[PDB]
């Protein structure tokens, strides 16, 4: 229980402003037609898991 | 060479003037009609506008294609236009009001030295008497001509704002505007406007006459509200959102009264002095061509 | 390379001066807090007659992202227009329009 | 148990075949959306006209989100300073007038 | 050889925002 | 033989682009494009930077 | 003026003549439909700059 507060406190507190990290413009001829419709423009660098 | 349409070139399917609301495409008429003011106990009253001087700068021949339409919808709707007041442009601009000159204005909205048949362009009559006005644009810097920055926005209130009797009046309360709206719903109507092809809506009121350019006063008096309605956000000395049920109503606080704000805010587009005068002698000259 | 108002009265009438000229067009706007300037730069010198005749392009940035910069100027159309042989082996531009 | 399980048995039952008991992701994970007028997440629209559920209002789980950035650093900037002037003659100030 | 298990989460890349100097436009 | 021409490859011309750059001014993401293509079109995106 | 008279000059004696360079003919799929469109075939490695 007493996790689920610490929880519910620290997004309470959370302060974190995203700025634009390090970022790619791949040029399209090369990506797969799957991930070219995915992907629009830019993205950052560290894509994450999806 | 674009023929010009008895009604003007606001008539073509190509000149259509749209709005973005909340994303939809939407005439500028559907968008001034969710507006709605609150008046309060001070008072605009519009004394009558100085009229423009004469004098159109000198026609010296310069490098490139001036794209004079980006040059104007950005000095009056862009996100922290620059170099507003430089010269070479409106130049450029008188280069045209010549009586046979070899300059075209595309329907781009770049002016081009050569005759350019490649390029379809408006008729040079036309642009003669379009660019015989707003070459002074180029006036507006220069301390002999710049226009009244204040009193000017009174009448710019009475266009978007005043009620009929009002508008007949000449007299109406300063305005508080407010309307159901979205995220960025004043930067992205700006947007919206700065891709507009104002020169047919400015080439048409300067080269019709007669009942077809009444008629074009009727048929385009919400275009002309929506440009008023991007400088007043610009000018407006507050806007903020207040938040009824769980709607969100902008507010800008006030219509018709130029606050000479400069310094950039989230909320709105800012005119920096330079687009100051330069939107000032804007108004000069087409509020003097709309009341004639 | 600067000069005085007294060299540009009094140089030899044949010799070539070489005037330098700014294109201020990618001059980054002013902090927000920067202090306020009571002083007034001011300029004399100008030219008669357009000066970058050589100019092809300028000020390739972007303002705002996606709009043009005020003064920004394109290639002509001429420079990147790979026309053909003449049959007599001259080189031609493209057909404009038809026919 | 297994409240937590998003995928399972990633592997192939003869080569085409699915495994029994396998899970495939759910369909929310995959979801950018877009954002509502007042800036909430929502999934996308499901067929039309319908608008898109807020993400918050249901309890599916989704990784792909829309999330609003500065493009740069804001606080790269100069500092704001003043030029503060205190008064001539503190015998002339007027604390009065309430 | 013998049969195993393995673990993996995704890794944390959090970083205070970067300091740059140059500015994209004009 | 006489020597009436002079026999070259990748010629020179007459005129040459130059470029005065502001080297402050720079995009924040970077442009990955084909390496053929890097090596076709990138001497251009290079000079015109 | 005596520059102008030199280069009318050397161009006026210009005896080059031009003889095909180290060449590539790119597959094709290794470039951006942009870049096959502009491309016929084969170009100089010394692409120069358009």
């Amino acid at each position: 229980v007493s996790g689920l507060l610490m929880v519910l406190f620290k997004v309470m507190t959370d302060n974190r402003l995203v700025i634009v990290g390090e970022t790619t413009t791949p040029m399209s001829n090369t990506l797969s037609t799957v991930v070219n419709n995915v992907l629009r423009t830019t993205y950052h660098n560290n894509v994450g898991v999806n | 060479m674009l023929q010009q349409p008895t009604g003007g070139y606001t008539t073509l399917e190509q000149f259509a003037f749209t709005i973005r609301n909340d994303g939809t495409n939407a005439t500028p008429t559907q968008f001034l009609q969710l507006l709605s003011y609150e008046a309060t106990e001070n008072e605009l009253v519009k004394k009558t506008i100085p009229t423009p001087e004469t004098h159109l700068p000198s026609a010296r021949n310069v490098p490139g294609n001036v794209y004079i339409e980006d040059a104007i919808t950005q000095a009056l709707f862009g996100i922290s236009a620059q170099n507003v007041n430089a010269h070479g442009y409106f130049s450029r601009l008188s280069a045209l009001a010549l009586p046979n000159t070899s300059a075209r204005l595309g329907l781009d909205g770049v002016i081009y030295n050569s005759e350019t048949i490649n390029i379809p362009f408006y008729d040079p009559a036309a642009v003669a008497n379009f660019a015989a006005t707003y070459a002074k644009l180029g006036n507006a810097s220069t301390p002999r001509y710049r226009a009244d920055m204040i009193d000017i926005y009174a009448h710019v209130g009475l266009e978007l704002a005043g009620t009929d009797a009002e508008r007949a009046a000449g007299v109406m309360p300063v305005k508080r505007a407010k309307f159901d709206s979205w995220e960025g719903s004043l930067i992205s109507l700006s947007r919206d406007v700065v891709n507009w092809k104002i020169l047919a809506f400015l080439i048409d009121l300067c080269s019709l006459e007669g009942e077809a350019l009444r008629a074009f006063k009727t048929r385009n008096r919400d275009v002309f509200r929506m440009m008023l309605f991007i400088m007043s956000t610009a000018v407006a000395a507050n806007v903020v959102n207040r938040k009824v049920t769980k709607r969100v109503d902008r507010v800008l606080e006030y219509i018709g009264v130029n606050s000479m704000r400069t310094a950039g805010r989230t909320a709105t587009i800012t005119y920096d002095l330079s687009r100051h005068e330069f939107a000032a002698k804007f108004l000069q000259l087409t509020f003097t061509r709309w009341n004639a | 390379q600067h000069v005085d108002a007294e060299s540009i009265m009094t140089a030899p009438k044949g010799k070539l001066f070489h005037l330098q000229f700014m294109d201020g067009l990618l001059r980054p706007e002013p902090s927000a807090f920067d202090p306020p300037a009571s002083g007034e730069d001011m300029r004399l010198i100008y030219p008669l007659q357009p000066i970058s005749v050589a100019r092809s392009m300028r000020a390739i940035v972007n303002h705002n992202e996606v709009d043009r910069p005020r003064g920004a100027v394109a290639p002509s159309s001429y420079e990147m227009d790979t026309g053909t042989l003449s049959r007599n082996g001259d080189l031609l531009y493209s057909p404009v329009a038809n026919g | 148990i297994s409240v937590a399980r998003s995928m399972r048995a990633i592997v192939n039952h003869n080569e085409v075949d699915r495994p029994r008991g396998a899970v495939a992701p759910s369909s929310y994970e995959m979801d950018t959306g877009t954002l509502s007028r007042n800036g909430d997440l929502l999934y996308s629209p499901v067929a039309n006209g319908q608008v898109g559920i807020p993400k918050l209002e249901v309890d599916h789980i989704s990784f792909s989100n829309v999330v609003s950035m500065m493009t740069a650093n804001i606080r790269t900037g100069d500092d704001m300073a003043v030029e503060r002037v205190n008064p001539d003659d503190v015998r002339a100030i007027n604390i009065r007038n309430a | 050889k013998i049969a195993t298990a393995s673990s993996a989460r995704q890794a944390d890349v959090e970083k205070p925002a970067d300091v740059t100097f140059t500015i994209e436009n004009v | 033989l006489s020597d009436d021409f002079k026999q070259i490859s990748d010629p020179k011309g007459y005129l040459t682009y130059s470029v005065k750059y502001e080297d402050q001014f720079t995009k924040k993401d970077k442009l990955r494009a084909s390496e053929a293509d890097d090596r076709i079109v990138g001497p251009t995106v290079n000079l015109f930077k």
